[PDB]
């Protein structure tokens, strides 16, 4: 079974910038090779075909080229629309397997987060859990770390985080982290903090409240 | 050239489901049909293909057995049988086609894509959501929003102010916790003075439960 | 001779001359091999489709495609190859009667030597 290792997994570029995408095949898998891109929410798009042929109504600023069991796709000028996956696909033999994908991101200054920390609500409480909600608005990178703490104990295995894609405006993200405790857990401690640590904050920055 | 794709939905572990994608604009005998299925923030993974004019199929070994692609040219028409399904079966899953058929095991790319099904695989049963306000918070730009949780399956839709309200918000992708239930958070950012002057109100629809939900948030 | 084309199938004829080529191509492969397989449909002119097989499969094997038809708008009014690393190996050349009629009886196959 052949497997395409693609990287990178993820990079970082500005609009007008040139971006190489590489792809290794484990095999001779000839040139049955193809790169396609997907935007969330959206099935792929075919961009090049046979390793090195472009596909009708692709823009001319994408080519791919080979060299052995090496693939490489080139976009020689990054276009607002062209920030998405690209996933490599070698369909020589069966099974036909793909890369695990290249998200392109745009790159922009570096923002400190905006943190707020919301308290379970009441009706929540009264069906015998709460949720802790961390949110960390409009920053970048994305690389940001959130460590709850409940009187200061360190909190593990009892948070999930999610994250938005990149805005459409202003081209930063915004991360939640969730804090589950069942009401008893809950009621049992009173100060309940979520620390932040981001490359745009001099310091780790606290948001906390007091139960009640 | 279209694809359309159709029979997705939500099963039982062990359960079964019948996929199946319409073709139209080109003669199924002189394409291969393919099954690409992507799980919740996974890569794309090959399902299965067909070549009609050879009726010969081929699998991902992790189906094997399991599932059963097959065509009617009569009819344009490939169906992927998706029998004695597990939770790792969960994913959007696409139809594609490439042109030409070969007799062995060997296809050109795939230049026509479907929208794509969602198909669940889960014990949970159906639910909507439960809605619990993220009250703005007293030391004050403000925060507020809406927790959507415990709801199965996906998806559900969020808006605001029956969508008078846009700029701002975000809403999260949603989160499989462990109870086997989905939960996600909508928030939106807006200035301190309008708290208590302005009403706030998070639309949440579940279709696959035929529920709505509006809740106002407002401070504690 | 590695690669040695078995036979050709017209597989809509006749047709209407807006209608695609649909074309059955088999052949043989006697070991195996490093570079592709090109093959093209050629109106004697206009290319209507160069298929590309690689890596070559071993033994007796077959594909089918669809060729889209030329365009009138090229041609005046009054008015299929293979190679292997870019050297051309066999070529079978038809004759053609808007109803088309594809005088499919009376291929026209001409072989040439190459280093493989």
């Amino acid at each position: 079974d052949i497997q395409m290792t693609q990287s990178p997994s993820s990079l970082s570029a500005s609009v007008g910038d040139r971006v190489t995408i590489t792809c290794r095949a484990s095999q001779s898998v000839s040139s049955a090779v193809a790169w396609y891109q997907q935007k969330p929410g959206k099935a792929p798009k075919l961009l090049i075909y046979s390793a090195s042929s472009l596909y009708s109504g692709v823009p001319s600023r994408f080519s791919g080229s080979r060299s052995g069991t090496d693939f490489t796709l080139t976009i020689s000028s990054l276009q607002p629309e062209d920030f998405a996956t690209y996933y490599c696909q070698q369909s020589s033999d069966d099974p036909i397997t793909f890369g695990q994908g290249t998200k392109v991101e745009i790159k922009r200054t570096v923002a400190a987060p905006s943190v707020f920390i919301f308290p379970p609500s009441d009706s929540q409480l009264k069906s015998g859990t709460a949720s802790v909600v961390c949110l960390l608005n409009n920053f970048y990178p994305r690389e940001a770390k959130v460590q709850w703490k409940v009187d200061n104990a360190l909190q593990s295995g009892n948070s999930q985080e999610s994250v938005t894609e990149q805005d459409s405006k202003d081209s930063t993200y915004s991360l939640s982290s969730t804090l589950t405790l069942s009401k008893a857990d809950y009621e049992k401690h009173k100060v309940y903090a979520c620390e932040v640590t981001h490359q745009g904050l001099s310091s780790p920055v606290t948001k906390s409240f007091n139960r009640g | 050239v279209q694809l359309v794709e159709s029979g997705g939905g939500l099963v039982q572990p062990g359960g079964s489901l019948r996929l199946s994608c319409a073709a139209s604009g080109f003669n199924i005998s002189y394409s291969s049909i393919h099954w690409v299925r992507q799980a919740p923030g996974k890569g794309l993974e090959w399902v299965a293909s067909i070549s009609s004019y050879y009726g010969s199929t081929y699998y991902a070994d992790s189906v094997k057995g399991r599932f059963t692609i097959s065509a009617d040219t009569s009819k344009n028409t490939a169906y992927l049988q998706m029998n004695s399904l597990r939770a790792e079966d969960t994913a959007v899953y696409y139809c594609a086609r490439s042109r030409g058929q070969a007799s062995w095991d060997y296809w050109w790319a795939m230049d026509y894509w479907g929208q794509g099904t969602l198909v669940t695989v889960s014990s949970a049963s159906t639910k909507g959501p439960s809605v619990f306000p993220l009250a703005p918070s007293s030391k004050s730009t403000a925060a507020l929003g809406c927790l959507v949780k415990d709801y199965f399956p996906e998806p559900v839709t969020v808006s605001w102010n029956s969508g008078a309200l846009t700029s701002g918000v975000h809403t999260f992708p949603a989160v499989l916790q462990s109870s086997g239930l989905y939960s996600l958070s909508s928030v939106v950012t807006v200035p301190s003075s309008s708290l208590g002057t302005q009403t706030y109100i998070c639309n949440v629809n579940h279709k696959p439960s035929n529920t709505k939900v509006d809740k106002k948030v407002e401070p504690k | 001779s590695i690669v040695s084309l078995l036979g050709i199938k017209v597989l809509n004829n006749p047709a209407k001359f807006t209608d695609p080529y649909e074309f059955e191509i088999t052949f043989e492969c006697l070991e195996s091999l490093k570079h592709d397989l090109e093959w093209k449909l050629t109106y004697v002119d206009q290319e209507l489709d160069s298929i590309l097989v690689g890596p070559v499969p071993v033994g007796v094997n077959k594909f089918v495609f669809s060729a889209d038809p030329p365009s009138a708008e090229l041609i005046p009014a009054s008015e299929l190859s293979c190679s292997y690393d870019g050297r051309e190996f066999v070529r079978v050349g038809y004759y053609v009667n808007i109803v088309r009629n594809i005088l499919a009886e009376k291929p026209r196959v001409t072989r040439f030597n190459i280093v493989w």
